[PDB]
């Protein structure tokens, strides 16, 4: 009837209505680079913070009258909130006894348990318990994940999709036989053949790879500079290579200029050769010319659009335009 | 100061048991629970002599 | 074929391919001992060599565990399955034996006085067992490569054979390129001992 | 078509090497468990 | 009489794709580096909580 | 305690000096050829 | 533990339906005869086991238009579930999470075979924890002596 | 005679009599090293690198000691019993009070070089290390008399566990 978006992914965030009051609890007030004395964690409800054993003792035990920090909390906690929703707060004491505490969402392993209704004790993994426990599907961990979010003041620090395979596993680790996976059959539709529901997924499953790739390459271009340098792959390598070129870095260094890819700093060809003198005497790499070696001695975790960008420097007008300009 | 019989038994049970050469013996000395985990390898008395204990 | 007098051994064409001494692989012929031999042709491991056998047989492969693989014995083959039994007879030859010394000692620490070269066992792998090979390949202990054998009692010592890959050769034999040849070394007087 | 026994026939006379105790982990790893040499009495081999 | 004796090489003589396995637990010498293992000091493993972290 | 007292050509000695070679190039010079010019050197 | 689990458990309540064309009665017990049991641990250990409380109907149990009883704040209701290609990586998770033992994994990369190309990251993350599990295992050895399976274990 | 019409290779039993076969002393030596190696299907097995003879109560007092360091719902130990069983105080004169009944009773096993022994054997995809297995026979191997060293899956390589 009503489909709400037709896009291919584009539901990966919160509605910002809930998304603007996500992060207004979820917030880290910033360390004061004081020396931490204690991180304490606890699960309180919603606002029912009591000056009990549960919080009001580990103060006492270090004299706190934890009657105000209750107040301070439901002084965050006690709207906003359904019933009931039973949240972590990361209590950190300093040498100065002054506390700082951050709301969190709650264990997600209350989440998978309201997801499946399911109370304490019914569910568990199969090599203690022999059965699967009640089902999920993919498109229900992929909820769970959006108000599971390790960094709340950077929501998608883990891309949502890596969020996933994190609850799905931590799902299937509890007995949660999720459909997608698991099983014989994908949940069946009503909509078509499943050839025609295949191949419906060939073409979505590829079109998020474009849009993966470019939200995992947005972040490599905002990431630490140090993390864009150039780390060369060790898969080539054969472990007596890779061994005795341990004892001595002299190999580790002429392979790193090797097959370091073109900059406009690596073009000396007597630089490039230099390495490429030292290896043939140690019988390295001898039968690669430079290019196979550069897109093999990559670095891996480029995001493929990255790793065709730098390959094919010496394309991009060299990288002889590209130089320290002042 | 249980003789493990043989030197390759010594095991350290505590943070704080150590090993130490008492006397050409290799030992094991802590200062928590002092008698209770110490170790002391088989080997001839510190002050033997050649007709004695060989 | 009388009661009394039964053949010793009987010729064989293996379908299987058992471990043993006795056992053979794949489509050889070999004369194995009469009473093993018997209970391999109720086995199937085994088949009498009636003129049809003597081409091809169908031996077997553990993959699905039936009689399915058609060994062909043409000439080439019979270069195969002789090259591959004249290497695991030298295996089940010095694997079966316990190759006997006898030497002199005296003195307390059990200690043989002229103790034992690599050439002292092939010596007495080719006086025994008549086992020709080369006393390079005969590696020792690492309590004998130093003083060479030198105690009494049982020492044993590697023998490496070394031409095992292209007779496609493992699982039936215990250890491809070796094989631990089991001296035993009885002291005796100078009645008996030499060296 | 060649064999030299020299590459796969190594007879190092190796030094037995002590059980590190100088240092802690590398003493808890080299514990072969074998130190239950202790049945070593000579017993009777051919009777009980 | 018979005399037993090996037969000519026809192919590598160590085993390749026929060894057995080594037979010893393969812990390499690098998963519990507990000797025979050299390293130079540039390149220095895993102190990732003592002199790694502020790594040179 | 030998190959104190003796070299390595003590005990680690293949006393088989005779032929874990040569008849291996027996068999290469087999297959070669001789023919007239390799007696006319003879000659 | 019984802290940090859900007390009330509120059902699924359908929003809308993702399908025109009822799923008649006849077949709904006819695929979801086939969901009752679920495959668990991936090699010759293979073990097609039952699962326990299996729902009624799958046409409508997830693949569109449903809620999910997360509920958490003030004003987000049950959030509905949008199709399928509309969250990502979804079926490219599907390749990739599932358990995975290393067996079936090592001779997908030495043969480059890989279904999916996440399952070169599901690898090191897999390894990058096993040597963890190590790097634990030794920095507790230098304080004492830590011997497994040395003490008794069961009743 | 001597061995025939076994009783299933435990002891051999008189042919024309019920009685056992009352072997000599040293019928059965260990004292050979045994050629063949053991294939184990176990995922750990204690084999026996030296030789000697070892009772069944020795051999019950060691599984009693394994089947504490065990994990129990993992591991299900395998303890091998087909070996052949030996006498014990036979003779008349030999034994105490004109009882030969009460000395004979023992039987004790004359084991070669590498017989294995027990079995660490697999229920689940659960694993095993050798630490983690040496651990566990450790308790036993200080009961059974004679040198004996683990040994994991297939086919012992006796080239490396002596
Ligand atoms: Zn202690």
């Amino acid at each position: 009837p009503k489909t709400v978006n037709i896009e291919p992914g584009s539901n990966r965030f919160l509605d910002p209505n809930v998304e603007a009051k996500a992060k207004d609890i979820f917030a880290v007030p910033e360390f004061p680079n004081k020396a931490v004395l204690h991180n304490w964690r606890f699960f309180i409800k919603a606002g029912k913070a009591a000056t009990g054993p549960p919080v009001g003792q580990e103060f006492s035990k270090l004299g706190l009258k934890a009657m105000d920090f209750a107040k301070a909390f439901n002084d965050r906690t006690k709207p906003h909130f359904k019933d009931d929703i039973e949240l972590i707060v990361r209590i950190q004491v300093y040498f100065d006894k002054s506390y700082i505490f951050r709301i969190e969402p709650p264990p997600t392993a209350w989440f998978l348990l309201r997801a499946i209704r399911k109370k304490r004790g019914e569910t568990g993994p199969v090599v203690l318990r022999g059965n699967y426990c009640a089902y999920l599907t993919l498109e229900m961990c992929y909820e769970i994940a959006k108000m599971k979010q390790m960094s709340w003041g950077k929501v998608e620090y883990p891309p949502i999709e890596v969020r996933v395979r994190r609850v799905v596993g931590q799902a299937r680790r509890m007995g949660i036989a999720i459909i997608g996976i698991d099983t014989v059959h994908s949940s069946p539709v009503k909509g078509m053949t499943e050839k025609q529901y295949l191949e419906e997924s060939e073409k979505h499953r590829k079109v998020h790879m474009i849009q993966y790739e470019a939200l995992k390459a947005k972040e490599l271009e905002s990431a630490p500079l140090i993390e864009r340098l150039h780390r060369p792959n060790m898969a080539p390598l054969t472990n007596t290579q890779l061994e005795e070129g341990l004892k001595d870095a002299n190999l580790l260094n002429a392979l790193w200029k090797s097959s370091h890819p073109k900059s406009l700093f690596t073009q000396d060809t007597r630089d490039r050769e230099m390495a490429r003198r030292y290896l043939n005497t140690r019988g390295w790499f001898k039968e690669m010319t430079p290019e196979e070696m550069r897109v093999v001695f990559l670095n891996y975790r480029l995001p493929k659009q990255e790793d065709h960008q730098r390959q094919l420097n010496m394309t991009n007008g060299q990288a002889q335009s590209q130089a320290y300009w002042s | 100061h249980p003789g493990l019989v043989p030197r390759d038994k010594l095991k350290l049970h505590c943070e704080f048991c150590r090993f130490h050469w008492v006397q050409d013996t290799l030992v094991v000395r802590c200062a928590a629970h002092p008698k209770e985990h110490n170790q002391r390898e088989i080997w001839l008395e510190p002050t033997w002599t050649w007709g004695k204990q060989q | 074929m009388a009661p009394e007098l039964q053949l010793e051994y009987i010729p064989i064409i293996f379908t299987r391919t058992i471990l043993g001494p006795q056992g053979g692989f794949a489509g050889e012929e070999r004369l194995i001992k009469r009473e093993v031999a018997q209970k391999y042709m109720s086995e199937g491991n085994a088949v009498t060599p009636s003129a049809e056998f003597h081409q091809g047989v169908w031996c077997y492969n553990p993959d699905s565990e039936q009689y399915d693989r058609f060994v062909e014995r043409n000439a080439e083959f019979l270069d195969f399955a002789a090259r591959k039994r004249q290497w695991l007879d030298v295996y089940w030859r010095v694997n079966t034996g316990y190759l006997l010394f006898g030497r002199q000692s005296w003195g307390q620490g059990w200690l043989l006085n002229c103790p034992l070269r690599k050439k002292d066992i092939a010596q007495k792998l080719w006086e025994q067992y008549k086992v020709r090979v080369d006393p390079r390949l005969i590696e020792f202990r690492e309590k004998d490569r130093r003083t060479g054998i030198q105690d009494l009692g049982h020492n044993w010592c590697w023998l490496y054979l070394p031409g095992a890959e292209e007779l496609a050769i493992d699982r039936e034999v215990y250890d491809n390129k070796r094989v631990k040849v089991r001296m035993h070394i009885r002291k005796m007087s100078s009645y008996g001992a030499l060296y | 078509a060649t064999y030299d026994p020299a590459a796969f026939v190594s007879d190092d006379i190796k030094k037995d090497v002590r059980r590190p105790f100088w240092s802690r982990r590398r003493w808890a790893l080299s514990d072969n468990f074998m130190v239950p040499m202790s049945p070593k009495p000579k017993n009777t081999i051919k009777d009980e | 009489e018979r005399y037993y004796a090996l037969p000519h090489l026809r192919g590598p003589s160590m085993p390749v794709q026929l060894a057995q396995p080594s037979g010893k637990y393969p812990s390499g010498k690098f998963t519990q580096m507990m000797e025979d293992v050299a390293i130079h000091p540039l390149q220095k493993p895993d102190a990732r909580y003592k002199h790694n972290m502020y790594p040179a | 305690n030998l190959n104190k007292r003796y070299g390595a050509p003590y005990v680690a000695k293949g006393y088989a000096s005779l032929d874990p070679r040569c008849s291996l190039d027996a068999y290469s010079s087999f297959q070669q050829t001789v023919t007239s010019a390799d007696m006319k050197k003879a000659l | 533990k019984r802290s940090g689990k859900p007390s009330d458990l509120p059902d699924y309540k359908q929003v809308y339906l993702p399908y025109d064309t009822a799923p008649t009665k006849t077949e709904l017990d006819r695929e979801r005869r086939k969901f009752m049991h679920a495959y668990s641990g991936r090699m010759e250990h293979r073990k097609m086991v039952e699962v326990k409380d299996v729902p009624q109907n799958m046409y409508t149990y997830g693949k569109e238009g449903m809620s999910i009883p997360i509920s958490i704040f003030k004003d987000q209701a049950d959030p509905v579930i949008g199709p399928e290609w509309t969250y990502p990586g979804i079926f490219e998770n599907k390749i990739v999470a599932q358990h995975w033992y290393m067996e079936e994994l090592f001779d997908r990369e030495k043969s480059n075979t890989f279904e999916s190309p996440w399952q070169r990251q599901v690898l090191d993350n897999q390894v990058k924890r096993r040597l963890g599990k190590v790097a634990w295992r030794m920095s507790m050895l230098n304080i004492k002596t830590i011997d497994i399976f040395h003490k008794e274990r069961g009743a | 005679l001597r061995p025939s019409s076994l009783l299933r290779a435990y002891h051999y039993v008189h042919p024309k009599t019920g009685r056992p076969i009352r072997q000599y002393r040293k019928y059965g030596d260990p004292r050979f090293i045994n050629n063949e190696v053991a294939l184990i299907k176990g995922l750990f097995a204690l084999i026996t690198t030296d030789f000697g003879m070892v009772t069944q109560s020795q051999l019950e007092n060691a599984r009693l000691a394994i089947l504490r360091r065990m994990p129990r719902g993992s591991f299900a130990l395998t303890m091998h019993t087909d070996y052949e069983e030996f006498p014990v105080v036979q003779k008349s004169p030999e034994s105490r009070m004109g009882a030969g009944k009460s000395n004979i009773h023992h039987f004790a096993y004359k084991f070669t070089t590498g017989v294995p022994l027990f079995e660490i054997t697999a229920l689940s995809s659960r694993r095993l290390n050798q630490a983690e297995a040496e651990g566990i026979f450790l308790a036993g191997r200080s009961f059974i008399p004679l040198q004996t060293a683990v040994v994991p899956r297939g086919r012992v390589d006796e080239y490396h566990v002596f």
